């Protein structure tokens, strides 16, 4: 309701980078809060596509921002009479990235990884790996949990069970308060999907340079299936922690699977072991249910709610005709031991192909009446399809199916403006937390204001 | 297999020295390599990782350094808890092989040997064998040898000899020489000889009896 | 009273027939003068006029060329094909003219071929299904028109196998095999007549393959909608594309595991090569979109998928309206029924259409439908199927006499390139004309000639 | 606290097998690749081999393939190496090897296990006390012979362990199948004869225990 959209701020990027894919707020040891920005498709230093991260300080002018460095060298270890290989071409270092007290995480999703003996070879894949850094010290770390030593024929033999060499790990990423990082591998285990969690010391801890192959000890993995429902899921295609058990000493993890049973697609709230507490069912086929997922209490009541965005549904409309404007699914968490029942609300977009729901992001309190708020993109809406971010104010009840405020990309056609989204931090110390905006298409990041 | 040729193979060192240890590979091995330590009568701890990286809790003294086939553990300020053997292990290529090993010894002034004869004891006699054991103790360095002699001829076989590890206090070595023979063919001959030769002399150390003269 | 025949000038049988049709003209030379020549023929023969005496012509239709209608070379749908005309002065005369759909309905089929490795076994399967749908639908209607294509899923990691460096000419390098090397989409056949040609191809048809189980189809079936020029669908034809598959669908927003994140835009990406370009930069098209192009571009869809899969695309099915279903398997009876069926949907229209109808002549139409009523003032019959007949019934009105004396014009139905071809005579003089005499004789004035009993 | 626990010193016989044991404390068996290194006092260290309990697929060095079998079990977290037709060459020290960090690395490893290979049958130790010969200096050496006593240990100590000053015991020595050792204690010569000497053997196999006054020699 109070999102000045007069007053913007624009960070931008190079061209052809897709400046803005990804974006988070991060805040130094002295408190003073940044934006740090992915962009997939930056150049590296040999003119080739190796993708970058960018830690941007705030300012009113905005403008362009410093490169966080990483190591985008290609790396081969001979050791064990095999050849482990690294391969960052096409990476696309910052297609997510995360930030965690004095740590930033940028993947690189698409990283691929090969082991050769002799004539037989793991084969060349997108094992994906997470870069970790420490501005404030210098200090980086890495993290590729889906990287192995297996030749092509193991794999055969056994039928490709526990088969992580398409992982994509990193894909999707958050980390828990106590400091545990969560990636998303919807590659995992031939395209099932996987979850690989490691506290961010321990990652920091047990990583050295040229090694490649390394055991993260206090790392775990979720597991593997030959149950055909799960089969091509995509199950961690995006990710998301709270609170759903009523035990605070425990984490629970929010799991989407966009493509699970069949397209039917599929949302999971599972446990620190990955033991299912509830699934959450798709409404309809290739509406690609489970894109997103966002975490918050929007009711005032102290439990978490559950929103998950289904871009590509189709809507009912006169003469048996169906329109694709994407779905947006409340789901308010009742009291006790007591499953997450049918939604509490349906929030439906407007504009052909638009894709609301794409991205959904926890605004915290954006007027300070008490209950949270949250913002839904949808990335080619508005009657011009430039973009749409519309904003939500909560309730009692749960949330208002009438947004309180409506941004109109800034961008021109194709920007994919709110296809990145995040909130609940005051960049300006106002007293009000505010939104930034990514538009890739455009190279570019937009910073709404909160104001009284 | 690559070959690891380990060098020195022992050092007589002193505490707060700074020492190192090389080890050669019979091809390149590219940081392929572990540095290892065994401390008297204990078992081992890693020290070094892949080249350079100091497994957890080692203490910053270690080091190490090198490429390609050639490697070296250098040790800085060396604690008396140092004096160990010390192997390194690649792992460019299955199968795994060690180094000969490097063991530090404390290095002390030169000192020859207290050489003690003893004859067969009466209980040995009467039960029909007959041992003359010489202890040559307190000395250094480590490198001794002892002849036999029974009437003045060398005597070769039937010699068993033990060497103890550098003394806990003094830091010297002892040896003992025990030459066994039948009670039939001792009672047959009259001197029984021991000589040590070491070092701290040109001329050997002869200690002797006379079958039964007293 | 009196009569427009008599009370109008009438110095001539010329000008008597000019008056009005229903005049007639007395040449009896025994008549006495008293008594009119121009007028009805009841008061000429009242008058004791002589019955030979009498000019009264009579517009009349002769019927020149009559060929039947055809049943099941020539293909006659109109009929008669020649009429000659014969009018006087102002006069109008009708006639009939029968229609009938004769010739077969024109239908496109385009298919699309999974020749991935999973297809190995299926192979077999899908070059029954094409080269019967070819030669069945043939023998069902002669203006089929055929093609194909094939697809497999986007060559990109981690689709494509893309080590080691052998893998990506053959792609079945590790199993000691050979196979063709991967690809989006091929066009490999344009829609073509040529049914002989067709089946060779389809039959030459080998697998390749690719890393995960749902394939790249969808890419397949926009372009082979959208891709006008290149597929060769025709304008006034039925349009089916059947799409064969043993496994699931890559669908919008698979994309992003290859680093494909640019929505399709629904345009044709094929061109010189015959391969969709735009393969490995951008997304799969969402169920929307497809239906958005099948309807803007007017195709049916039909999925032809094997049994382990036929409950997925039914469901796909219902989300995009008009399309269906059938089995692939080693018998093609399930699949062929379903473009029969389509077939027996098509309905046709019979509509008239004048050509080179002269500035005088002036038409109006009964049109006999299907119904058998007689609408008046309608020239067009809708809703027939392959063997129905319409009929209608023309008239045809001269304005006066022109001086062309013999016009033609064609009376012929949108879309046949049958058509009635009308001779139009017009007959305005009297036979006693030709009887001039050119001496005066009774006149001797100077005034000359002396036809049907008048000097002038 | 990462630890590799094996199992207690072996006396078996040629041609026989054994089977010696190593459990994960502190972590799971599974975590990493878990070896086999071979030591003796001579010859060095070996590698054996190595298996991933995970999935139980193993390496050996040519050497050892055939004699050697590891195995693993992930219920009890222990893995295993066998040794079969043993001969005296697999007379050694066993240890277990696994990694901190790198996959490949050798970083930490189980106490050892001893396996001594022997047809020797238990016998008890002869034990000699050796007076010196007949001038006298300042001071003056004794020494006890502990002779054909299998198998290890014996325990020697002077006068219940009250002289423990001055003292070499040597370390054990095989020969013909049995183990022969030896033990020297200096004194000043006002210590003796005029004080008592004795020297104490125990050999815990043969539930035997010695002791021999070193007296001085006479006419
Ligand atoms: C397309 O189809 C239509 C429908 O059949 C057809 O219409 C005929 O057109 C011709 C001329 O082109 C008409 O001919 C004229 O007829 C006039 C007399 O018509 C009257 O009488 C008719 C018969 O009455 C009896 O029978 C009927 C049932 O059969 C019954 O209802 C009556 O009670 C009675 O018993 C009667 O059908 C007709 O009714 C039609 O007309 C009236 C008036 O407009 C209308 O209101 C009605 O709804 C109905 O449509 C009417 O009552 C006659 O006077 C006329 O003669 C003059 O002109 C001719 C030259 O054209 C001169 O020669 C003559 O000297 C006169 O000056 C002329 O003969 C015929 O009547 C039509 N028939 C019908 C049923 O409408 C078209 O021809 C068809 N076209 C083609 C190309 O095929
Ligand atoms: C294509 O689309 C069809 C139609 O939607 C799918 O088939 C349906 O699959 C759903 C699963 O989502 C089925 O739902 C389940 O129904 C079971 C019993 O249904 C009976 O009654 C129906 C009447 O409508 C009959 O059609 C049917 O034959 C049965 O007699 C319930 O037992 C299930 O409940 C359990 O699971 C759900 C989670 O889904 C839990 O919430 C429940 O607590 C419980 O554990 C469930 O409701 C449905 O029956 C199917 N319908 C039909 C008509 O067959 C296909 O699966 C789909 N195929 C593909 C390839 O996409
Ligand atoms: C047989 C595996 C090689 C794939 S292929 O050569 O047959 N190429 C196919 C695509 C395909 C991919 C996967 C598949 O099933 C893979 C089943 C593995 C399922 C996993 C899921 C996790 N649990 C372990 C098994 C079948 C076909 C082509 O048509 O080009
Ligand atoms: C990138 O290129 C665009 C046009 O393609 C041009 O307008 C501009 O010069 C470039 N923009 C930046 C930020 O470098
Ligand atoms: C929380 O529970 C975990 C086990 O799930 C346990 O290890 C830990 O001790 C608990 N923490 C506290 C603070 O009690
Ligand atoms: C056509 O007109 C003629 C008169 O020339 C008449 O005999 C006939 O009945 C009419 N037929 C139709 C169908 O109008
Ligand atoms: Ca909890
Ligand atoms: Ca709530
Ligand atoms: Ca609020
Ligand atoms: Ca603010
Ligand atoms: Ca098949
Ligand atoms: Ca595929
Ligand atoms: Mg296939």
């Amino acid at each position: 309701l109070n999102l000045d959209p007069v007053q913007l701020t624009f960070y931008a990027g190079p061209n052809g980078s897709q400046f803005g894919f990804s974006l988070d707020f991060h805040k130094d040891s002295h408190g003073r809060v940044a934006i740090v920005v992915g962009a997939p498709r930056t150049l590296g230093p040999s003119q080739e596509e190796t993708g970058g991260v960018f830690l941007c300080p705030w300012r009113a002018e905005g403008g362009q921002c410093p490169s966080l460095l990483f190591d985008l060298r290609d790396e081969t270890r001979n050791v064990g009479s095999q050849t482990l290989q690294t391969f960052k071409a096409r990476q696309g270092l910052g297609a997510s990235v995360v930030s965690w007290s004095d740590v930033i995480v940028a993947c690189a999703p698409w990283q691929h990884w090969n082991v050769l003996e002799k004539t037989e070879e793991a084969e060349k894949t997108p094992v994906g790996s997470c870069f970790l850094a420490q501005p404030e010290s210098g200090r980086r770390a890495e993290y590729s949990p889906c990287r192995g030593n297996t030749l092509s024929r193991i794999y055969v033999e056994n039928d490709f069970s526990w088969d992580k060499r398409y992982c994509e790990a990193g894909f999707s990423s958050v980390v828990t308060q106590a400091g545990e990082l969560v990636l998303g591998a919807p590659g995992g285990y031939y395209f099932l999907g996987l979850l690989a969690q490691a506290p961010v010391a321990d990652i920091f801890s047990s990583y050295r340079p040229g090694i490649l192959l390394w055991h993260v000890s206090s790392q775990s993995l979720s597991f593997d299936s030959s149950n055909p429902e799960y089969f091509d899921g995509y199950w961690g295609y995006s990710v998301a922690v709270g609170e759903f058990d009523g035990d605070l000493n425990t984490t629970e993890y929010v799991v989407g699977a966009p493509t699970w049973s069949w397209t039917l697609g599929a949302v999971e709230i599972l446990d620190s072991y990955y033991q299912r507490l509830h699934r959450l069912r798709g409404e309809q086929m290739a509406s690609y249910f489970g894109h997103s997922v966002a975490v918050t209490d929007v009711n005032g009541d102290g439990r978490h709610d559950l929103l998950v965005g289904a871009p590509l549904y189709m809507e009912s409309r006169a003469d048996r005709k169906l329109a694709e404007v994407g779905r947006v699914y409340l789901f308010l968490q009742p009291r006790g031991p007591h499953a997450l029942g049918a939604p509490s609300l349906l929030l439906t977009g407007t504009q052909l192909y638009g894709r609301f729901g794409s991205a959904i992001a926890p605004l915290g309190d954006l007027d300070r009446d008490g209950y949270n708020d949250i913002a839904v993109a949808a990335p080619y809406g508005g009657p011009s399809g430039r973009g749409q971010v519309l904003v939500f104010l909560g309730q009692s009840e749960g949330l208002r199916s009438r947004p309180s405020q409506v941004l109109d990309s800034p961008f021109p056609t194709g920007s994919a403006f709110g296809f990145s989204l995040r909130g609940a931090v005051d960049i300006d110390d106002n007293g009000y937390p505010d939104l930034i905006v990514g538009a890739y298409g455009a190279n570019q990041v937009a910073v709404y204001r909160a104001q009284p | 297999d690559i070959l690891m040729t380990q060098s020195p193979s022992s050092m007589s060192v002193s505490l707060g020295d700074t020492v190192s240890i090389t080890c050669h590979a019979s091809q390149g091995i590219s940081s392929n390599i572990g540095w290892l330590q065994q401390k008297p009568g204990k078992s081992f701890m890693g020290l070094i990782y892949y080249g350079t990286n100091l497994v957890d809790g080692v203490p910053s003294r270690f080091s190490g350094s090198g490429s390609g086939a050639d490697y070296s553990l250098t040790i800085s300020s060396l604690d008396s808890e140092d004096f160990a053997d010390y192997y390194c292990v690649q792992y460019a290529q299955l199968p795994y092989t060690f180094g000969g090993g490097t063991k530090l010894e404390i290095k002390r002034a030169d000192a020859a040997p207290t050489v003690s004869i003893f004859p067969p004891s009466s209980e040995q006699l009467t039960s029909g064998g007959a041992s003359v054991v010489c202890f040559l103790n307190n000395f250094y360095p480590k490198d001794i040898n002892v002849k036999w002699k029974i009437d003045g001829s060398e005597r070769q076989n039937g010699v068993l000899n033990s060497w103890t590890d550098q003394d806990s206090k003094d830091s010297t070595y002892s040896m003992s020489s025990t030459l066994t023979l039948t009670k039939d063919e001792y009672e047959r001959h009259n001197s029984y000889t021991c000589e040590a030769t070491h070092k701290t002399s040109t001329s050997p150390i002869v200690k002797s009896f006379n079958r039964n003269e007293c | 009273g009196p009569n427009i025949c008599t009370t109008r000038g009438v110095s001539s049988c010329q000008q008597c027939l000019a008056v009005s049709p229903m005049c007639a003209w007395c040449s009896d030379e025994a008549l006495p003068l008293g008594s009119p020549r121009c007028d009805l023929k009841e008061n000429l023969l009242k008058d004791n006029c002589a019955p030979e005496s009498i000019e009264f012509p009579v517009s009349e239709a002769r019927v020149l060329e009559d060929r039947p209608l055809s049943d099941k070379s020539q293909v006659t749908q109109v009929s008669p094909q020649r009429i000659a005309l014969r009018l006087r002065p102002d006069d109008s005369k009708n006639f009939s003219i029968q229609v009938r759909q004769v010739e077969d309905y024109p239908v496109d089929i385009y298919y699309l071929m999974d020749l991935s490795y999973s297809m190995k076994d299926d192979l077999w399967s899908i070059q029954n299904l094409g080269t019967k749908l070819a030669t069945q639908m043939r023998k069902l209607t002669s203006n089929l028109r055929i093609g194909f294509g094939a697809f497999v899923d986007k060559p990109v990691s981690p689709y494509m196998y893309i080590s080691p460096p052998e893998a990506l000419e053959n792609p079945c390098y590790d199993m000691k095999t050979t196979c063709l090397p991967m690809f989006g989409y091929k066009h490999v056949l344009t829609l073509t007549d040529q049914v002989t040609r067709f089946n060779e191809e389809v039959k030459k048809q080998s697998v390749s393959r690719n890393r995960d189980a749902p394939e790249g189809g969808f890419d397949a079936i926009m372009q082979a909608t959208v891709c006008d020029e290149k597929i060769g669908w025709r304008n006034d034809a039925s349009h089916l594309l059947v799409f064969t598959t043993d496994a699931k669908t890559h669908i919008a927003l698979d994309g992003r595991l290859a680093g494909i994140v640019q929505p399709n835009d629904g345009q044709c990406h094929v061109g010189s090569d015959n391969h969709y370009s735009a393969s490995t930069t951008m997304d799969y098209p969402s169920l929307g979109l497809m239906t958005e192009k099948l309807s803007q571009k007017n195709i049916n869809l039909i999925f032809a998928v094997t049994e382990n899969v036929v409950n997925l695309y039914q469901n796909y099915s219902e989300l995009i309206p008009g399309t269906t279903v059938g089995v692939l398997s080693m018998d093609s009876s399930n699949v062929l029924q379903l473009i029969v069926d389509a077939y027996g949907k098509i309905r046709s229209k019979v509509e008239l259409e004048v050509r080179d109808l002269p500035e005088e002549l002036s038409l109006s139409f009964n049109a006999t439908c299907l119904n058998n009523e007689v609408i008046p003032g309608l020239k067009s019959c809708m809703g027939l199927k392959i063997g129905d007949t319409v009929s209608f019934s023309i008239e045809a009105k001269v304005r006066g006499c022109p001086q062309e004396k013999e016009k033609s014009f064609t009376i012929k139905p949108v879309g046949f390139k049958d058509s009635l071809i009308v001779q139009v005579t017009f007959d305005c003089d009297c036979a006693c004309q030709a009887q001039a005499e050119p001496n005066s004789h009774r006149c001797n004035n100077g005034n000359g000639t002396f036809e049907c009993g008048v000097c002038r | 606290e990462v630890q590799l626990q094996q199992s207690g010193a072996e006396l078996v016989k040629p041609g026989a097998s054994v089977k010696l044991s190593c459990t994960a404390s502190g972590f799971n068996i599974k975590d990493t690749y878990v070896h086999w290194v071979k030591q003796r006092p001579e010859q060095g260290l070996e590698w054996i081999g190595r298996i991933d309990p995970a999935n139980g697929y193993t390496k050996y060095d040519p050497k050892f393939q055939g004699k050697a079998t590891i195995t693993a079990d992930t219920s009890s977290n222990t893995a295993y190496l066998q040794l079969s037709s043993l001969t005296s060459e697999d007379t050694a020290v066993y240890y277990c090897v696994r990694p901190l960090y790198d996959y490949y690395a050798m970083d930490y490893w189980g106490q050892g296990t001893s396996v001594t290979v022997s047809s020797a049958k238990t016998t008890a130790p002869s034990v000699y006390p050796l007076a010196p010969v007949c001038t006298t200096g300042s001071s003056v050496t004794l020494g006890c012979l502990v002779k054909g006593y299998f198998p290890e240990p014996v325990t020697l100590t002077w006068n219940s362990g009250s002289l423990s000053s001055g003292v070499h015991t040597f370390p054990a020595v095989l020969q013909s199948d049995l183990y022969t050792l030896s033990s020297s204690v200096t004194v000043t010569s006002s210590t003796w004869p005029s004080q008592s000497i004795t020297c104490n053997v125990a050999h815990p196999a043969s539930s035997t225990k010695v002791d021999k006054k070193i007296e001085p020699r006479g006419p």
